[PDB]
């Protein structure tokens, strides 16, 4: 009865919305701004917050869900393998 | 420093609606007393129309009507904060515009006015109460009884009854 | 009684003068889709025979392979809430007067800002039919929002049934 993988499908809906930006612009962590060392005064008591930056991939990587989540979930994860299996490998459809 | 009264609009209008509905209420009774025989609660239904269908129910009747009474009543509201009812004979009475020697405030006792031809909401004063207190009377004495006056044989003399409940 | 006369500006008015009811225009066209759904009945004595996706017999075309999850519901559903985020993206990028970027300074002289971007523009007749529809959807649509296990079979008596379980 239960779509169990209805929702694990579902939650790595969102944290692939996490595979994000390790890649695309510049470094890590929008480079450590303020973490260690302690932004004065402004880390002081405060900042930043911005009701204005919920875009960027709203549209692109909202596909990330349907990735693994399609053909790699209920439709038997990567059937197109072979790539060194003898100390064993396989790997074999429990499905 | 607002010494005393006040009020006005108020519950002088409060009354007349008691007065004139206690008056009607007793038209209720009026019926079963001359060519007599038929009433009390009689939990009417209430006069009942044709032999073409109801049938114990056909509907909550009673319940509805007064959805209607309802926005007609917002209407009298829809008057008394800000004076609006053409005739204008309750809010102070008619005789168009006037009485409101108490509409802008400053009363104390203010008697009032209102019939063009002629006289007043006055000896419709005291039919005003006769009936409110009458009901008081009317559904006072049920809770044990339900009928008036024969002759001098053996009725009007109160013979033997049975406490309040107890 | 929420519209019992109350509301100032960006919250009060601003949220609603067309905006929310212009978004409540969708409500009506949803209830144009839904009152394009209920009219399965609407026309009695009609020609029907059959369909139309009823009580689950076997979906669209079964697929050459075990249907993805199971049921017609999840496959038609999952898509709907991504291919329609198309519109609200466009509907949530506007402003009412002239459009440039986040420009210099434009608050108020005369002409007074504007009016819901898409105001009444007159035709105060959309609203007269709007709340008319809203009052319906919310209202005696609860004639069919309680215990409607049955359908249409009126048999002469009266009308109404007071209250009861
Ligand atoms: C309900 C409906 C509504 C909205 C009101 C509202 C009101 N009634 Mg009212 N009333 C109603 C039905 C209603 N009445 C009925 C069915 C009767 C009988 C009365 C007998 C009545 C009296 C005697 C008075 C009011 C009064 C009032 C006002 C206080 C208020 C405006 C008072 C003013 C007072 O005069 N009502
Ligand atoms: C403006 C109205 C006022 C007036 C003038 C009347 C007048 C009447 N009511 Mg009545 N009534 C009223 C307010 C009023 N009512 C109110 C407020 C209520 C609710 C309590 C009732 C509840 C009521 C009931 C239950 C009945 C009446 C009945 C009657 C009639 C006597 C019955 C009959 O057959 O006529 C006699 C006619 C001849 C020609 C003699 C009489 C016409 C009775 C009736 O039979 O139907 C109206 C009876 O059914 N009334
Ligand atoms: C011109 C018309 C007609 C007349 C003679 C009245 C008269 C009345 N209405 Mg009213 N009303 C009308 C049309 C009318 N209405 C219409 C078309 C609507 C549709 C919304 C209403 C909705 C309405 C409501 C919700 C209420 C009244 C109320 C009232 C009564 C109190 C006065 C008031 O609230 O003014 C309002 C005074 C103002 C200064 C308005 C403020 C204007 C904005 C810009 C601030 C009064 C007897 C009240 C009442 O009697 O409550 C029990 C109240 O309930 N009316
Ligand atoms: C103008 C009003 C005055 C006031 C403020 C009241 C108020 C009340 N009367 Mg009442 N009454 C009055 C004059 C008044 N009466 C007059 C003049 C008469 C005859 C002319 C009656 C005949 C009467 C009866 C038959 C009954 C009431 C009842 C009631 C009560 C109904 C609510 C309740 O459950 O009682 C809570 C009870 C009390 C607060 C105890 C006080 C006992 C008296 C006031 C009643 C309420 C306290 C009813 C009731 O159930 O009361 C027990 C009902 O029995 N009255
Ligand atoms: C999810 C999807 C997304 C991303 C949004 C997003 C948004 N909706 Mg929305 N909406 C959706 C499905 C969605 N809606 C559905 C299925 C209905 C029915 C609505 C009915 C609706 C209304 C009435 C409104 C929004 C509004 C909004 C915006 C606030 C925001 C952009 C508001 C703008 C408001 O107008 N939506
Ligand atoms: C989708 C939508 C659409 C386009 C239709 C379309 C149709 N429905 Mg229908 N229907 C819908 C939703 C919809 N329905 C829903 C949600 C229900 C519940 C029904 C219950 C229903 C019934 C009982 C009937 C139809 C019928 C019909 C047909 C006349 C027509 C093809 C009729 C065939 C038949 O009268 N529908
Ligand atoms: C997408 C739409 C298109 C369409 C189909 C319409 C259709 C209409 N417009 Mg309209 N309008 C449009 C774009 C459109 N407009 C645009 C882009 C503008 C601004 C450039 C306007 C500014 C406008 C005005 C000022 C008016 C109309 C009015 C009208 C209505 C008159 C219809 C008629 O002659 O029959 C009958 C009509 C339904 C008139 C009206 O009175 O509607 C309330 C009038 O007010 N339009
Ligand atoms: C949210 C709603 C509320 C509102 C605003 C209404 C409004 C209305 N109902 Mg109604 N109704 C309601 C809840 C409500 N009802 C409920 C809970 C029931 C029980 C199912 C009914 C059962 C009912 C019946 C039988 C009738 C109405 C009718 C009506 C209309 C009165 C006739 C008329 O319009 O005269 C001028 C037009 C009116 C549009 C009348 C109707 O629609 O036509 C006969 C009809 O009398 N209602
Ligand atoms: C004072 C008035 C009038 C009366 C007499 C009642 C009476 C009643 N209401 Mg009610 N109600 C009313 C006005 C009234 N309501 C109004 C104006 C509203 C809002 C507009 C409601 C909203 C309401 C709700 C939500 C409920 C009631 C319920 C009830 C009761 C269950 C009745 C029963 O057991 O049937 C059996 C009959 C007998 C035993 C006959 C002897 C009941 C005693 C309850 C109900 O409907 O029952 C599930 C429910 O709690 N009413
Ligand atoms: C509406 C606001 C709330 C009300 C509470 C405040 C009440 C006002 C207080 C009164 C203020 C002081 O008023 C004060 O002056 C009066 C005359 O100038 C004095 O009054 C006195 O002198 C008069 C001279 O012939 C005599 O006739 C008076 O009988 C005598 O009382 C009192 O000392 C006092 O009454």
């Amino acid at each position: 009865p239960s779509l169990v993988i209805s929702l694990s499908t579902g939650l790595s809906l969102f944290l692939g919305r996490f595979v994000f930006f390790n890649f695309q612009r510049e470094n890590m962590a929008k480079q450590v701004p303020e973490q260690n060392g302690m932004s004065h005064f402004e880390a002081g008591d405060t900042r930043a917050k911005e009701y204005v930056s919920l875009l960027k991939s709203n549209d692109p990587v909202g596909f990330n869900i349907v990735d693994v989540l399609a053909w790699g979930s209920i439709g038997h994860i990567v059937a197109y393998y072979i790539l060194a299996t003898a100390s064993n490998g396989y790997d074999p459809s429990f499905f | 420093l607002a010494e005393d009264p006040e009020n006005l609009r108020w519950f002088v209008q409060a009354e007349l609606v008691n007065g004139r509905w206690a008056m009607l209420g007793v038209a209720g009774m009026l019926l079963p007393e001359v060519f007599t025989s038929i009433g009390i609660i009689n939990v009417p239904k209430w006069y009942a129309a044709g032999k073409e269908e109801y049938f114990a129910s056909s509907s909550t009747l009673f319940v509805i009507e007064f959805i209607l009474s309802h926005y007609v009543e917002i209407r009298r509201w829809q008057d008394i904060k800000n004076p609006g009812s053409v005739n204008q004979d309750p809010i102070f009475k008619q005789y168009s515009l006037p009485a409101g020697e108490v509409g802008y405030p400053g009363g104390i006792f203010n008697p009032l006015n209102f019939a063009p031809t002629l006289e007043a909401k006055e000896k419709e004063i005291a039919n005003g109460r006769l009936m409110l207190a009458f009901l008081g009377f009317i559904i006072q004495h049920n809770v044990t009884g339900k009928g008036p006056f024969d002759n001098l044989l053996q009725h009007i003399s109160d013979p033997w009854h049975n406490t309040i409940v107890q | 009684s929420a519209p019992g006369d109350f509301g100032f500006d960006p919250l009060g008015l601003g949220e609603v003068p067309a905006n929310l009811e212009r978004y409540k225009e969708s409500e009506l066209i949803h209830c144009r889709w839904a009152m394009l759904a209920v009219p399965g009945i609407l026309v009695p004595e009609a020609l029907g025979y059959g369909q139309e996706w009823a009580a689950l017999p076997g979906g669209q075309a079964t697929y050459l392979g075990n249907p993805v999850p199971w049921g017609t519901l999840p496959t038609i559903l999952a898509i709907e809430f991504l291919a329609i985020a198309f519109v609200e993206h466009q509907r949530s990028m506007e402003k009412d007067p002239e459009k440039k970027k986040y420009p210099g300074g434009a608050f108020d002289p005369l002409g007074y800002s504007k009016d819901p971007k898409k105001l009444e523009e007159l035709k105060v007749k959309e609203i007269k039919n709007g709340r008319l529809a809203l009052l319906a959807f919310v209202g005696f649509c609860v004639q069919q929002s309680a215990y409607p296990g049955t359908g249409p079979l009126e048999n002469l008596a009266t009308h109404l049934a007071d209250p009861w379980h």
